[PDB]
C-alpha cells in the first residue's frame, strides 16, 4: 500500500484499546446488531458500550447503522418481522434474529455523553444516487427490490453524530396533525432558517406565510437568546433544518428531526 | 507551550489553605491583591501557579508573573465548576 | 561468495533442477586430502599407519578470512629472530598454499547453488583450517614471556613523543637500561635478537652497520603511524573516529525513539535492570506515599491479637492508634530488607534488649482504617522474626540497637487473589511470647527504621505506586512534583525514562565543547520550536523574542539537561517540561550526529595542540636528565 | 538552505517548482567514522 | 569507488576544467529517468551475507510457500565505463571501466524484499533457538557424547505445545544440522553420516587450542582497553598547561552536605554572622505574590553565599530532626528560603536597613510525628526546591552580593523568646549542578584549570567540602577509566613487576639519581621494583589517590605523566597476546565445565533410556 | 522434535545411527552480526 492501511485483530467493544488509535472519522455499518447478539445483550447496552469506548477516541463524526424504528412499527411480510412485546427484529431471508431499541433512548444516551452535539438521521428513502454503485459496477436492478430496500432502510437507519455541533430541543408531539416545537439556542434577531424536505424546500423564516406547510410561526426572546419554532405538519418523514448567520453566503446545518404518521387501529 | 495537572498533595494544601482564608488570586482587572471581589485567572495551589480556565499548572513560586502567561487551553472550565472555594475564601 | 560447493550429480552438463546437485567432497577434488599436505610444518606423520584416509567434506573460504589470518601469521613474524633461537616453526606457514581453485556450484542450499556457477572459487577441509589455526596458537604460545619483557623494555622509558620529535644518545639508553632492567628478563640473555625486534616495532631506534656504515629507518609500520600522527593543525584521525563512533553506539543504545513515543509502549520493552531504593516508613507523609495505609489517630482503645507462624508457635502482638501498614497489592514482586541500627525505643516501662521483631502479613477484606477488637484481623501469619541486641549510645544515659536485616520476598503469584475484594498488608513490630501490656509498650509499631527495597522482576512497571501495563514516554514530560519523586517504587516508570535519557546526554557532552551561552547544532532544535510557539495563538499574553534571547534560552535549557538529566520529569520546569522540546532534541541528536564529516569541534582542537606541545617539552628534559646522568664515553 | 539573497541564473533559492520532500529511505549521512585501527592497516 | 558516475558532454576535458561533465542516468545505459549511483564492495559482501543467512532455512521456507527465488543482489549491479566520484573534479581526475551501478528504486525492492522473508521467519528462529538452548550443545573444550535416541525422547518430552518444531521436525532436524556440526544424520539410503555444516571458519576462531585462550576473545579485550583509554583521553589530563572549562569537564554527579555540622575555615562558600551581637532582630519580606511573611534573624546564622557558585540546584530535607523547644512547636510551622541582595556585607548586618532586597522564593509547611524516643517528635520528609540561575538576576553592577536563606516564617510576627534557633541548616542538603560547561576549584569558578597542578594538592577535608563541579571530581573520572583499562589488561599479583608499573619506577631512578636539597639516599633496583609496584596497586583499588595530599608516590606530577603516557605505549605494542597465569586458569576452568556437561549428560542418558539393541 | 512415518524417507529422526557429539572445533554461529556502518556504505 501507499498510505496507511492498518489491519487490527480485536474485538472493538473491548477496553484498553481505543487509546492509541488514530482517527476523526469513525464507521460502524451492520456490525452492531450482530455482535449485541451474539453476546446476548440488549441493544441499550451494546450501544451504551459502544459509545463509553468511543467517548475516549478523538474522533469527530460518528457513522453508526442502528436497529431502530423511524416510522410506526409495521412488519414487512417475508423480509422483515417485528415482535413488539419482546423487541426483536427477525429475517425470516437469512433465518435470523436481532434486537432494537427506540429512538428516545439512544438520544438520550449520546447527549448524556456528549452535552453539545447535534445528531441527524440521514435520509436515504426517495433518494436514487446510490444506484451509481451498482449499474456502473455491471449489475443488474429492479424497481420492485429497491422499494423493497426502501422500506427495510425506514426500520434500520444511518445515525450521524457531529461531536461538537448545535443544541437544539424538541417540545411537542412530532404527529402528522399535531402541533410540535422547536427551541434553537445560540443565534441572534437578525438569523434565518429554512428547512428541507425531500431536496424541497419545505418553509423558510424570511416568508413566513410563503410557506408550503399548514401552520409555521416563530418567535425570538432576547433574554434568553432563543428561537421558538412552532408547526403543524401533513406528511410524515424526515425533514432537515438549516441556518443562515448574517451575510454568509455558506450555510451552517443543524441536525434533523422525523414526523410520523398518526394511528393505524381500524375497526368494524 | 503546553501544560499538565497538578498533583494531588497540591490540591489537599489548596483546600487546607482555602477554608483558611488565605488564598491568593489572580484577576486581570485588579492584580495580586484580593481586596476586591473578581473573576479568578490564576490560582496558587500547592506551591504552583495554575490557570483558572482550564485547571493546568501554567508556573512556579520561583518566578514572577504579570500575567497569564501564553499557553494551550482548552478552555472547558467554567466557573461553576471551583466557586465553591471561592466562597469559601471570602466567607471565612 | 560463502558456504558450500556443489557438483552434478554426473549429469552431461544440463543441470536444470536442483535434484541434480550433490554436495562435493574430497574425493571428487583428491588434492583437498590428508595425504596431499605439503606438510612444510611437520605436523602430519610421516608413518603411513598413522595417517587417515577418509571422506571429508569442502567449505569455501572468504576474503576476510583469507586477510585476516594472513595478517595473523605476520603478527608471528616480529619475533623470528627469537623463534629461529628455540628451532620453533622455521618455515612460515603461508596460508595460501592449503587453498584449493575449483570451478563449481556456490552456495548454501541446491536450490540457491543451482542458479549461481562461479569459477576460481578457494576450499578447505575442516581438517586442514584446524590444523593451520593450531600451528599459528602454539607458536603465539611459545612467545609469552618474550613479549611480556619486550614490552617491560620498551615501557621503561618513554619511547613515543605526542608530537615532534626528540632526541638522546643511545650509549645513555643502554646504561640506563642496564642497571634497571631486571634480572629475570630475557633481554639481558639474548640482546641482539631484541635490539632487531625493537628496531622493528619501533621507527625512531635505528642500529648503525658496522661493515657497511649505513643507518636507516627500518620499521615495517608507518602507514598505521600515519594514520595515528597529528597534524601542526588538527588531531589524529583515528582518535576523531573512535569517538564519533562511540557517540553514535550511545545514541543507539538510548533507543531515542522509545523515549520520544506519542502511543502506549508496553512495560517490558520500556524497562531496563533497576536498582534499590531507601525509605523511612514512619517519616513519609501518607498523601504522598499512596502505597501506605494508616489507622485513624486519636483512637483511644488499644487491642491485642495472636497469630501464628509456619510453625504453629503462637504469638502476641498488638495494635493501637497510628500503626501503619503496607499495601501488597498492585506493587509487582518486591523484596525488603528492614534495618533498625541506631534506634532506641527505649522507655522506664519497656526495654528492647532481648525481645523480637517480626514481619507480619494480613489478609482481610475490611480496609485497615476500620480495625478494632481482633474480630476483623482476618487471616494472618508470622513470616520472619529476629532478636534484638542493645549497645551503649553516645548520648549519655541511653543505648541503641544493633544491626539487623530482617527480609521479606513478596511474590503476588503464590497468592490466590480469587476474591478482588480482598486486601493484603504487610506490617513489622515487636512480638513476644507473652502478651505485651498496652501501658509497658506504647509505640504504634517498628517503622521508625530504614527501609530497602529491591524489586524482583525486570518486565513490570509502576506509576505512582500502582503498577501499569503500557506507558506513553511523552506523557512522563513535566508531571512529577519533587516530592513524588521521593515517595515512589523503584520499579517507577520516571526512573526507567531519567536513566535512558542519561545516555543521551552523555553522548551529546561527549560530542560537543560550547562554552557559556553559545549556540551548538545540539540546541537548535529547541530554539526553531520555542519561535514556532511563540508565534501561535492560545490563551493569555503573548511576547515576541528576537533571535539573540532565543539562542540564549535554548543554549541554557540544553546546559540545564546535559547538568542534570532528571529535569525533563521534573514538573514547572522553565523550558524542558514541554514535550515539544524534548521530542525535537531526541530526534534532532541522531541527524546531527550522523552527518560529521570526520571532524571536531575548535577549542578542542587547540587545546589539544597546545597539551602535546607541552607533553613532547617534558620529554625532552626527561630525556636529556637521562644523558646527563649516564655519560656516553 | 541559503537565506536573505536570491540569485536566478541556474538555482534560484526563493524560486518556485522546488521539492522538499523529506523521507525515511532517502535519510541523510555523510563519512562520520572509518575503519584505521592499527592492525588492519599494516 | 564511490560517488556518483558522470559523462563528458564536450571533446574538451582537463584535470581541472569548467562544465564538462554531467551526471548519467538511465537514459545512456542502452518515461521516467532515475539517476545512478556506483556501489562498493562491502555492499555487495554484506549484502550476500544477508542473503545466505535466510538460505540457511531453505526446507522450512519450501514448506511453507513463501520465497521461491533468492535475492541474488550480483543481478541487480549494471556494469559500464565512466568518470566516477562524488564531484565534477574528482570524477575529472579518474576514468575506471566496469563499475557497477544501481537505481535507488531496485535497491529499496531488494532491502524490502529481504526484510520480509526475515519477518515471516521470526517464530522458526525463536524456536530453534529454544530447541538448541534447552540442553548443552556446546562445550568450552574437547568433546562430550551422548546418545540421540535420549535426546530427541528430552525434547519431545519437554518441548512448547506451540513449538513449530513439532509440526517441521526433518525440516528442524536439517536446519540443525546446518547450523551445528555436531548434531550428523545418518543416510539411511547409503549408511554414511559425516559433517554437514556450512560454518566452518567462525568455528576456527572461536575454538581454544591445546595450551592457548581463543583468538577472538584476545583480539576483543585488547580492543575493549584500547577504547577505554582513547575515552579517556590522556592528553588532556596529563596537560602542563592551562585547558579551557568546557573541554576538562565531563557530566557531573550531586552532593550531600549538613551545613550546620561544616566549620566555616575549610568551606568557603558559607557566611555567618558573628556570635557576639549577641540581640536577634525581625524583618518582614514580602513574596512574589504579595503575600507578607515575618523571619527573625540573631546571631550564628549562617547563609549560603551565591556569588562565584556556576547555575546550581538546591534540594533541602528536615526529615528526622526535631526542633522542639520549650516555647515552639514544629507542628503546623512553615519553613521557606529567602534569597537576600545587598551592597552592605553579612558580617555587618545589624538592622532591617542592611537587609537589601528579599524575597520569599519557596515555602513549605511542616508536619510532626511521634518518634522512637519517648515523648520526642520529628518532622516528616520535605523536599525543599531552588534553582540559582545567576543570569536572571542583575549582575551588572558589581557591588551586590547575593545571599541565601533558610528558615521558619510565619504571617505572624515571630516573639525572639519563644524560638532562639538560627536558621534549620542542620538538615540533608542535596546539590547538583545545573551547567556542565563550568567548572570550580575550592569553592570558586575557573575559567581554565590546570590538570597538572590538581594532583597532589587536596586534603581530605578540603575534598569534602568540594561543590560537585569542582575540577578534583572530573580529574578522577577521567582517571577511573584508565584504572579500569589497566586492570583489564593485568593480571600481576603481588608485588611482582608489570609493562604497567615499569614506567613510575624508571622516573624514579632518574629523580633519585639527581642532586637537590635534603638527605641525599640510594636504593637498588629491586626496592624500586617493589615501590613502584605498590604505588600502581594503591592506585587501581583506589583512583582518588593522585589528588590526596602527601601521597607515597603517586602525589609527583612526573609520576603521572609517566604512566599515563606509559598507557598508551604498552597497550598499542601488543600481538594477540595473553598473560601466562590467565592462560592456565581458563585452560582448568574450561576443563572443569566440559567434566560437568559430561556429567549432565550421562544423567541425561540414564533416564528416557534408549532402546536396547537388536540383535 | 518428534515421531512420524513415511512410505520412503531419507533420514529418519527417531532411528538408529545419528550421531549427537558437541564438540569446541566445532561450535554454532548462524550470523549474529553484520558491519553496515554509515560511513562504510556509500
Amino acid at each position: 500500500w501507499n498510505v496507511r492501511t492498518t489491519f487490527l485483530e480485536l474485538d472493538y467493544l473491548s477496553d484498553g484499546w481505543i487509546t492509541g488509535v488514530r482517527g476523526d472519522i469513525v464507521t460502524c455499518m451492520l456490525s452492531l446488531g450482530a455482535a449485541a447478539a451474539g453476546k446476548s445483550m440488549t441493544f441499550d447496552a451494546a450501544f451504551q458500550q459502544l459509545i463509553k469506548v468511543l467517548s475516549k477516541s478523538t474522533a469527530n463524526v460518528v457513522l453508526v447503522q442502528v436497529n431502530c424504528p423511524t416510522d410506526v412499527v409495521r412488519s414487512i411480510k417475508g423480509y422483515l418481522e417485528i415482535d413488539s412485546t419482546n423487541k426483536r427484529y427477525r429475517f425470516p431471508k437469512f433465518g435470523r434474529d436481532e434486537p432494537y431499541s427506540d429512538m428516545d433512548a439512544l438520544e438520550k444516551i449520546c447527549r448524556t455523553a456528549w452535552p453539545n452535539c447535534s445528531i441527524t438521521w440521514v435520509p436515504l428513502s426517495y433518494d436514487l444516487r446510490w444506484t451509481r454503485l451498482a449499474l456502473l459496477e455491471s449489475t443488474t436492478l429492479s424497481s420492485a427490490s429497491i422499494r423493497i430496500a426502501e422500506l427495510m432502510y425506514k426500520y434500520m437507519p444511518i445515525m450521524r453524530i457531529d461531536i461538537h455541533g448545535l443544541p437544539m430541543e424538541k417540545r411537542g408531539n412530532f404527529i402528522v396533525g399535531q402541533n410540535c416545537s422547536l427551541v434553537i439556542p445560540g443565534f441572534n434577531a437578525q438569523d434565518v432558517f429554512n428547512c428541507y424536505f425531500n431536496s424541497a424546500l419545505a418553509f423558510s423564516t424570511e416568508d413566513v406565510n410563503a410557506a408550503m406547510i399548514p401552520q409555521v410561526s416563530a418567535q425570538f426572546d432576547a433574554t434568553k437568546g432563543e428561537w421558538t419554532l412552532d408547526m403543524v405538519f401533513s406528511d410524515a418523514g424526515i425533514y432537515t433544518m438549516q441556518a443562515l448567520v448574517g451575510s454568509n453566503a455558506n450555510p451552517v446545518s443543524l441536525g434533523s428531526f422525523v414526523v410520523d404518521s398518526p394511528d393505524v387501529d381500524i375497526t368494524d | 507551550m503546553e501544560v499538565c495537572l497538578p498533583n494531588g498533595h497540591q490540591v489537599v494544601d489548596l483546600i487546607n489553605n482555602a477554608f483558611e482564608g488565605r488564598v491568593s488570586i489572580y484577576s486581570a482587572q485588579e492584580g495580586w491583591d484580593k481586596t476586591i471581589s473578581a473573576q479568578p485567572d490564576m490560582m496558587v495551589c500547592g506551591g504552583a501557579v495554575v490557570c483558572m480556565h482550564c485547571l493546568g499548572v501554567v508556573g512556579s513560586l520561583q518566578r514572577k508573573l504579570k500575567h497569564l502567561p501564553h499557553h494551550r487551553c482548552n478552555q472547558q472550565i467554567r466557573h461553576q465548576d471551583y466557586v465553591d472555594v471561592q466562597f469559601a475564601d471570602r466567607v471565612t | 561468495p560463502g558456504g558450500v560447493p556443489w557438483i552434478a550429480v554426473g549429469d552431461e552438463t544440463s543441470v536444470t533442477s536442483p535434484g541434480a546437485l550433490r554436495r562435493m567432497t574430497s574425493k571428487d577434488i583428491p588434492e583437498t586430502a590428508i595425504i596431499n599436505t605439503d606438510n612444510s610444518s611437520g605436523a602430519v606423520p610421516s608413518e603411513s599407519a598413522l595417517v587417515p584416509y577418509i571422506d571429508e567434506p569442502l567449505v569455501v573460504v572468504t576474503e576476510h578470512a583469507i586477510t585476516n589470518f594472513t595478517k595473523a601469521e605476520m603478527a608471528l613474524e616480529f619475533n623470528r629472530e627469537f623463534l629461529d633461537k628455540m628451532r620453533v616453526l622455521s618455515v612460515s606457514p603461508k596460508y595460501s598454499d592449503l587453498l584449493t581453485y575449483v570451478d563449481c556450484y556456490v552456495g548454501v542450499s541446491a536450490r540457491q547453488a543451482l542458479n549461481n556457477f562461479q569459477k576460481q572459487v578457494p576450499v578447505i577441509t575442516p581438517t586442514r583450517q584446524t590444523m593451520y589455526v593450531d600451528s599459528i596458537q602454539a607458536a603465539l604460545k611459545a612467545l609469552e614471556k618474550w613479549e611480556i619483557d619486550l614490552r617491560v623494555a620498551q615501557t621503561l622509558l618513554p619511547t613515543n613523543v605526542p608530537i615532534g620529535e626528540v632526541s638522546c644518545p643511545m650509549q645513555s639508553v643502554v646504561k640506563l637500561l642496564d642497571d634497571q632492567l631486571p634480572d629475570d628478563s630475557l633481554i639481558r640473555r639474548y640482546p641482539k635478537e631484541a635490539a632487531v625486534a625493537l628496531a622493528k616495532r619501533n621507527g625512531g631506534i635505528q642500529w648503525m652497520d658496522v661493515s657497511e656504515g649505513t643507518v636507516m629507518n627500518e620499521a615495517v609500520n608507518a602507514v598505521a603511524a600515519s594514520a595515528l600522527a597529528p597534524s601542526a593543525s588538527a588531531p589524529p584521525l583515528e582518535e576523531k573516529s573512535k569517538l564519533t563512533e562511540q557517540a553514535m553506539d550511545l545514541v543507539t543504545a538510548a533507543e531515542p525513539e522509545i523515549i520520544a513515543s506519542l502511543a502506549p509502549v508496553p512495560a517490558p520493552v520500556f524497562a531496563i535492570p533497576p536498582k534499590p531504593a531507601d525509605y523511612n516508613v514512619r517519616t513519609l507523609r501518607i498523601d504522598e506515599a499512596t502505597w501506605l495505609r494508616m489507622i485513624p489517630k486519636s483512637m483511644n482503645t488499644p487491642f491485642q491479637i495472636q497469630v501464628t507462624d509456619n510453625t504453629g508457635t503462637n504469638w502476641h502482638l498488638n495494635l493501637r492508634g497510628g500503626t501503619r501498614v503496607v499495601n501488597l497489592d498492585q506493587i509487582a514482586p518486591m523484596r525488603f530488607v528492614l534495618d533498625l541500627g541506631g534506634k532506641s525505643y527505649k522507655e522506664t516501662s519497656w526495654d528492647p534488649n532481648g525481645k523480637k521483631v517480626g514481619f507480619i502479613v494480613f489478609q482481610s477484606k475490611i480496609p485497615f482504617e476500620l480495625w478494632t477488637a481482633a474480630s476483623q484481623i482476618g487471616q494472618a501469619t508470622v513470616v520472619n522474626y529476629v532478636q534484638l541486641y542493645a549497645e551503649d549510645s553516645s548520648f549519655t544515659a541511653q543505648s541503641i540497637i544493633a544491626t539487623t536485616s530482617l527480609a521479606y520476598n513478596y511474590e503476588p503469584e503464590q497468592l490466590n487473589k480469587t476474591d478482588p475484594e480482598m486486601n493484603y498488608y504487610l506490617l513489622a513490630t515487636f512480638i513476644d511470647s507473652a502478651a505485651i501490656t498496652p501501658t509497658n509498650m506504647t509505640q504504634p509499631d517498628v517503622w521508625d527504621a530504614l527501609l530497602t527495597m529491591s524489586p524482583l522482576s525486570a518486565g513490570e512497571v509502576t506509576v505512582k505506586g500502582a503498577v501499569v501495563s503500557e506507558v506513553v514516554p511523552a506523557d512522563l514530560i513535566g508531571s512529577y512534583t519533587p516530592e513524588s519523586l521521593n515517595a515512589s517504587l523503584p520499579n517507577d516508570a520516571a526512573r526507567c525514562m531519567i536513566d535512558r535519557a542519561s545516555k543521551i546526554a552523555e553522548a551529546i557532552k561527549i560530542d560537543d565543547d560550547a562554552g557559556p551561552d553559545e549556540y551548538s547544532p545540539n540546541s537548535v532544535p529547541i530554539q526553531g520550536q520555542l519561535a514556532i510557539s511563540q508565534l501561535e495563538t492560545g490563551y493569555g499574553v503573548r511576547i515576541f523574542n528576537p533571535k539573540g534571547i532565543l539562542s540564549k534560552i535554548a543554549s541554557r535549557a540544553m546546559q540545564a539537561f546535559i547538568g542534570d538529566p532528571s529535569t525533563i520529569i521534573t514538573q514547572a520546569a522553565p523550558v524542558l517540561s514541554d514535550k515539544n522540546n524534548w521530542i525535537a532534541l531526541a530526534q534532532g541528536v541522531k541527524t546531527s550526529l550522523r552527518t560529521k564529516s570526520l571532524s571536531a569541534g575548535v577549542k578542542t582542537a587547540v587545546s589539544k595542540l597546545s597539551s602535546s606541545e607541552s607533553i613532547q617539552n617534558w620529554t625532552q628534559g626527561f630525556l636529556d636528565k637521562v644523558s646527563a646522568h649516564f655519560p656516553a664515553p | 538552505m541559503g537565506n536573505a539573497s536570491s540569485i536566478v541564473q541556474t538555482i534560484n533559492v526563493t524560486g518556485d517548482g522546488n521539492v522538499f520532500k523529506p523521507s525515511a529511505e532517502t535519510s541523510s549521512t555523510a563519512v562520520p567514522s572509518l575503519s584505521l585501527s592499527p592492525g588492519m592497516l599494516n
